[PDB]
Order: C-alpha cells, then structure tokens, then sequence
C-alpha cells in the first residue's frame, strides 16, 4: 500500500516500522520464525466451512531446523514485492538445507501436515528416516 | 581511595581557597597552597597542583591531550548521551567535563552538586566556588572519567 | 568424555549380613571398570553446567536413605553403575576400549543386581529402584550371549 | 495388597508345582522351567507394583477430583527490563502490548513479550516495562544482563538491560508440593486464622512466599514473589480474591517487603590438597547464591540448613565446612526477608 501515513495527534509508537504495514518477524531458528509466519496470517484467512478454518486442517507443528548453527533473523515481511505466501515461505525455508513440502499425516489419519525439517542426508537424521 | 580523599579534602579547605583566582589558561609557576598571594589558576591546572602534593606527579599544563593517550584514566561515560537519573551512581571524585570542545572541566562531590571557577571570560576577579549542578546540567557533555593508581608504572 | 560431557549428578554418584536364597556376590571390578573409574576419579573430562531428566535411576538412589540404611548394597549399586556405564561408552565413542571385557565379568553383575534386589523387596521405600533394576537384568544377559561373538566381528 | 518380591513368587510356586510328584526337581539356570518360572515370577512383580503405584496416582486424582484443588501448570517467566532512549523524549510515545523483546545471545534465543500497553512521558529518558516469557520452565531463568535487543526498529532506542535476574520460571509442581498445598487447604477450612490467611494469600498462582503479621486490632499481609518484589497488579487481584477469607470485623492490608542483606563468608577445606582453584570456587559461590535467593519472607537464615545446602555436594570432596562470621541463627522481622549480598568464599 503506498499512500497511507496512518498518523496520530500528539502521540507516536516507539518501535519503528508502525503506521506504515511493515511487519517484521524475529526468531532463532525456522521452526521459531516459520510458527510466526504462519501464525500470522493462517487464522484470518477465512472461508465458509459449515464446520473452522485451514489451521484446523494443517498441523504445521513438529518443525526443525539447524538452531545452534543459525543466529537471530530479522526476516522481512516484504521481502518480495507483491509475492505470495509460497514465495516468502521459500526465503525462511533456505534451501537446500532445509526440505518443505507438504503430505498426509500419518500419525493423524484424515488430515494433512505441513513438513519443515533439516535435510535427511546427515548420517543420524538419515537413519532416523521411516524404512519401506 | 586517593581521589576521594582529595575532594573531600578540597571540599573542606573550598572557603579558606579565596585567594585562588579565575583564569582561562593561568598557568602560574607557585604553587597556589604553598603561598598567601594571590594567584589565577584555572580547573586543569588546580588538579594538577592538588595532585602534585601526594607523591602522584602527572605531567604539567595537563592539557586535554593529557586524557588521550597517558592512561591515567577510564572512561565511566561517553560523550554524546545525557541521562539525568544515572546521575544518582556517580561517586565523589569522578572529573566532570563542560563545553562542546572540552572548555573546562570540574570534580564532582555529592548532594549533586561540582566544583569548579565560573566567570567572564577575560579573567575575571571571581574566586574558586561551588555550583549547584541544576543550571549546569545542560552543558555537561555526558563525558565522566575516573583515576587509577595501583597498575601505572 | 572424548566426545560429549556428562551430568554432575552422574559423576557426583559414580565417584564415590542379608542372604538371599538363590544369590551370591563376589565384587570384582570388571577390567574395564577399573581404567573408566580413573578418569571418573581424575579431572580430565568435560561436564555440563546444569542438570535435567529427574526420572533418572540415580536421583531415586539419591532421594531414598539407602546410602546410611545399607551403605553396602549402596556400594553394590554403583559398581552396577560403573560398568553398565563403562559398557554404553565404547559402543558410541571410542572402540579401541573393547577387548576388555569378558562375559564373566559381565556375569557376575546380574549376581550383584539380584543379590541386591533381594534386600530392595524388603523394604517397599526402593520400589522405585526395584522397577528399574530389573528391566535391567534381562538387559545384560543378551549383551553376554553376543559380547563373544560382537568382539570376533569387530 | 503388598508387595512381593520375585523369588518370594518363584519360591511359593516351585513349593506348589513339587506336590504331587517328584520328576520336576531340578532348578538349574540352564533349566527351561526355571526360566519359564522366573519370567512368570518377574511378570508378577512388576505387575504388583505398576498395581501400587497406580492405586497410588488414583489417590491423588481423586484428591483432585473431590475438592477440584487441580495441580498448577507450568508457571511463565517474567520480570522487568529498563529502556534506553538516545536523548530525552520529545513526545508523549508509546508502546503496545505484545512487544517483542529477544536477547541477542546464542546460548538464550528465549523471546519475551509485553502484556499492557506503557506511554512515556515527554521529556523522559528511560522507562521500565514488563516482560512474559513465552516459553514455560527453566529456560525462562535468564542470567543478568541477558536481553539486549528488542528485536525490531528501535529507531529511538539505544540498548536494552535488566539489572534483575529472572526466578518465577519454574517447573510443574511435584507431588510433595501438592501434598503441602493440600495440607494448608484442609487446614485452612475454619476462617479468622493466620493459617487460614496463609491459603488465603497464597491461593494466586504467581505468589511463592507469603507471611502474616497480627497484632491488637489490625492484620497485615506480607507477600512476594520469586524474585522479591510487589507489584500493585497483584495486590488489587489479591484484594479481589481473599474476600472469601477475610475476616469480618477486622481490618486487612496488603503491602510491606524489603531486602534484607548479609555478607556470608565460609572456609572450607577440599579433602583433595590437588585442584583447589578458583573454579570450584566460582561453582560453590553459585550454589550458595541460587540456595539463599531462594528463601522467602516466612523463612529465616539457619546456619545448619545452610550446612546441609552447601553438603548436598559428595562428603568425599568437600571434607569440612565452617563459617568464620556466622555463628548464631539470624531470626528476619516479618516483613524483611533474608537473601544473599556480596558473597566471599575461600579455601583457608
């Protein structure tokens, strides 16, 4: 949105990035930033389900990632002008390291779960794939 | 401490110091303490005479250059922020600086108030006094140092 | 302790007339106990500044009073704990400690284990211990069977 | 229903089995009876005391049940940080709740977050604001000095600090615990008591240590928190919830709480000559803090408690303990609470 001061007599918001729609989300690793991603926007989304919305049916829980080798991220709201969703979701991803798609869950039979998690080619992550 | 004990000292003998006068850079070679004439001597050169009475020497006019490089000192605060309640943690000899290219200098003693001369510019017949540190806050500059003894040389 | 450090509890522990109808002790320390035991005893090895996992056997040793009711079978617990500890080291880090251990000194812990579970079913306090112990007893008789055979293939 | 110990089963059913023939006995570890008895036996066993145990955990839930006194959760972490403007505010400024505020160490990626709204005033330089730890448990309990950033603009922000430690993280209460809780509910039945204040008092999740003092014509209530301090947000919801306990005709007020400090100084001689470095010592001056913040208004400083805390390391390394200032029992005012100062340990 371009043309919008969203000012106040008088009064003033400490932190920066307000009146305009910047949004900025902080975390420690991808299951931290990727649950405020989510988070902000998955309720809102509303549709005219007789029965709740998409975060009744995705779980988007579960989530790793590497922690201890990431820092603290400021990641953008806007990073992409006018992207989607998938596009911003990709820049948290940071792949290849890091392996996001979405599929049936298994342990929850009847709903589906989105997957972020660490690569499987480490030797211990590799093992602790499901055999078939 | 040694710079405490100063202060305290200064503090105490401030009244009967009338004969010491105000100057922009007096530099007088007689030791205003060790004389009853009357002599004009400004903040840098005071400290350095009140200094020179212990076994501690520094070096002589004690310019600002002298805070720079000698080591003498820790910087406590920097120059360029101005808090008025952190004002409450500083201790009694803690040297206190005035002016936007270091003008002058002063040596803090409690109750918030320093010691300092304060005058007209060209040598003003006003002796050495204490100010309260109200009206002064706004030229403080935010710059605070402190004395070590124990580690030079 | 090459690789990763320990708990403070664990090195804490591990540092330092009943009979039973169907068990005797001998306390011998397995050769492997008694190089392991050095270290533990000795400086030279990382540990971790904090502590978790309070379900662990040896806070329930640690919160009964078995160490001044029966500082024997006190003592007898933590030879337990030295060599099943010693035993989980060399598989994960460090093989060239196998080829010493031999399967009767890895016998005659389950005499000990059962010599002292005997004496911790006359006191319901240790059911706790009791519980854990004996999941523990089966736990070793598969590693005697496969520690001759383990050690050719190795 | 009693225990019984496996070769008590193992016994009594090899007695039963030999009645009646004599081609059975032979009881040798390689026998494939035996084994078969033992298991039979080891299955028993473990049955009656997953049994004891199970009676043991529906006691308590019916406890639960009966009086709808349910367990307390996991308690949230928080405290208080201090904001630091770049020069003196120029606007009646604001924050809003829900502020994020995350410390730039990698050993505590914990974030923090604000509940209600603060306005600075004009002409301020700093402000000190609440903080919530989204996280529950331990990791709550940050160091000194560990928020440094919030995490967003900060355009008219320098730094962030807190001069306090954080110690109302704390995990989910243990059966002792409730037991304790319980015994003061039970006993706290009958109002107009000092007993039945103390549950009174302590019925709010966050408060930890709490004392009452009575005199002629006025009852007065003492309470803190983990950390040790009162906040107004707390009184006003104690007064809202103690009307139940309060008693009639005679006035109450809630308010009162101040530090009360002592220097401890102990010798201690390490039964190893070898690694008596300064290390150990930084470790038991940590124990002994973490050990004396813990106390609370209604306890008071014993010199053998202290023994025991500092004991509670192996007797084999530490061999003696004694105190060279400490050497009578100090009795806290009731409103004062006792805690650690400046501590200073040495070996001798």
């Amino acid at each position: 949105i371009q043309e919008v001061q969203a000012v106040l007599p008088e009064v003033g918001w400490l932190i920066d990035g307000d009146g305009d729609n910047e949004v900025k989300f902080t975390g420690s690793s991808a299951h931290e930033v990727m649950t405020g991603i989510i988070r902000r926007f998955i309720p809102y989304m509303k549709y005219n389900y007789t029965e709740n919305t998409i975060d009744n049916y995705l779980d988007y829980d579960d989530l790793s990632s590497w922690d201890e080798f990431e820092k603290l991220t400021e990641v953008s709201a806007f990073t992409n002008f006018d992207g989607s969703l998938k596009q911003l979701m990709d820049m948290v991803t940071a792949r290849p390291f890091n392996e996001l798609f979405f599929k049936n869950s298994e342990k929850t039979p009847g709903k589906a779960q989105l997957v972020l998690r660490k690569t499987p080619f480490n030797p211990t992550e590799w093992r602790a794939l499901d055999m078939i | 401490p040694l710079s405490t004990i100063l202060a305290l000292d200064l503090n105490d003998n401030l009244k009967s110091l009338s004969n010491i006068k105000y100057m922009f850079k007096g530099a007088p070679k007689e030791n205003p303490f060790g004389t009853d004439k009357d002599v004009y001597i400004d903040t840098y050169n005071l400290l350095y005479w009140l200094y020179l009475g212990e076994d501690e020497e520094l070096a002589y006019p004690m310019n600002i250059n002298y805070f720079f490089t000698e080591g003498r000192f820790f910087t406590i605060f920097g120059k360029g922020h101005k808090y008025k309640v952190d004002v409450s943690k500083f201790i009694v000899g803690d040297i206190l600086f005035f002016g936007r290219s270091d003008t002058n200098i002063g040596i803090y003693v409690g109750d918030g108030e320093f010691i300092s001369m304060m005058g007209k510019f060209p040598k003003d017949e006003t002796p050495i006094g204490k100010y309260k540190l109200d009206d002064y806050w706004n030229e403080f500059n935010g710059r605070v140092m402190r004395f070590d003894e124990e580690v030079y040389i | 302790n090459n690789f990763i450090p320990q708990p403070q509890g664990l090195l804490r522990f591990l540092n330092t007339s009943f009979v039973s109808k169907f068990y005797t002790p001998q306390l011998q320390l397995s050769e492997l106990a008694k190089k392991v035991l050095t270290n533990i005893k000795t400086d030279d090895i990382p540990v971790l500044e904090r502590e978790f996992n309070d379900n662990t056997i040896i806070h329930k040793a640690n919160d009964t009073l078995l160490k001044v009711q029966a500082p024997r079978m006190y003592m007898i617990l933590q030879s337990i704990v030295l060599e099943a500890y010693a035993i989980v080291n060399c598989f994960v880090e460090n093989p060239s400690s196998l080829k010493y251990l031999t399967e009767e000194d890895v016998s005659i812990t389950r005499e000990n284990l059962n010599y002292v579970a005997d004496y911790l079913g006359n006191y319901d306090d240790y059911n706790s211990v009791v519980l854990d112990l004996r999941d523990l007893d089966l736990c070793f008789s598969a590693i005697e069977l496969q520690l001759p055979l383990i050690k050719k293939e190795a | 229903m009693k225990t019984r110990k496996l070769t008590n089963i193992l016994s009594k059913l090899i007695d039963k089995t030999m009645a009646g023939t004599s081609k059975i006995t032979d009881f040798t570890p390689g026998s494939a009876s035996r084994s078969l008895l033992e298991a039979v036996s080891l299955e028993i066993e473990q049955f009656y005391i997953l049994t004891k145990e199970n009676i043991d955990w529906g006691i308590q839930e019916g406890i639960i049940e009966a009086f709808d006194f349910q367990k307390r959760q996991s308690k949230r972490a928080y405290g208080d940080v201090t904001i630091q403007f770049y020069q003196p505010l120029d606007m009646r400024m604001y924050i809003p709740a829900g502020t994020t505020f995350t410390s730039t160490r990698q050993e505590y990626p914990q974030q923090f977050e604000t509940l209600v709204d603060y306005y600075a005033e004009p002409d301020s330089t700093e402000i000190v604001v609440e903080v919530y730890c989204k996280e529950t448990g331990v990791a709550g309990n940050v160091p000194e000095g560990t928020i440094n950033t919030i995490a967003s603009g900060s355009s008219l922000i320098r730094s962030v600090n807190n001069e306090y430690s954080f110690n109302t993280g704390t995990k989910e209460e243990s059966q002792e615990d409730f037991k304790r809780r319980f015994h003061s509910f039970v006993e706290s039945r009958g109002r107009a008591t000092n007993k039945s204040v103390r549950y009174g008092a302590l019925q709010i999740p966050d408060v930890e240590g709490v004392y009452v003092y009575e005199e002629t014509g006025h009852i007065t209530v003492f309470a803190h928190d983990r950390n040790g301090n009162l906040s107004d947000t707390l009184k006003e919801d104690i007064i809202d919830a103690l009307q139940d306990y309060r008693p009639s005709g005679i006035m109450l007020d809630v308010t009162g709480v101040e530090k009360e400090e002592v220097n401890v100084s102990a010798t201690v001689t390490i039964s190893n000559k070898s690694r008596i470095g300064d290390t150990l010592q930084k470790h038991i001056e940590s124990v002994i803090r973490s050990y004396l913040n813990n106390l609370k208004t209604s306890d008071d400083l014993i010199i053998t408690d202290l023994i025991q805390a500092i004991m509670n390391i192996d007797d084999v390394l530490i061999y003696d303990v004694s105190f060279d200032n400490l050497d009578e029992n100090i009795i806290v005012p009731p409103q004062g609470i006792i805690r650690a100062g400046e501590i200073k340990v040495e070996l001798k």
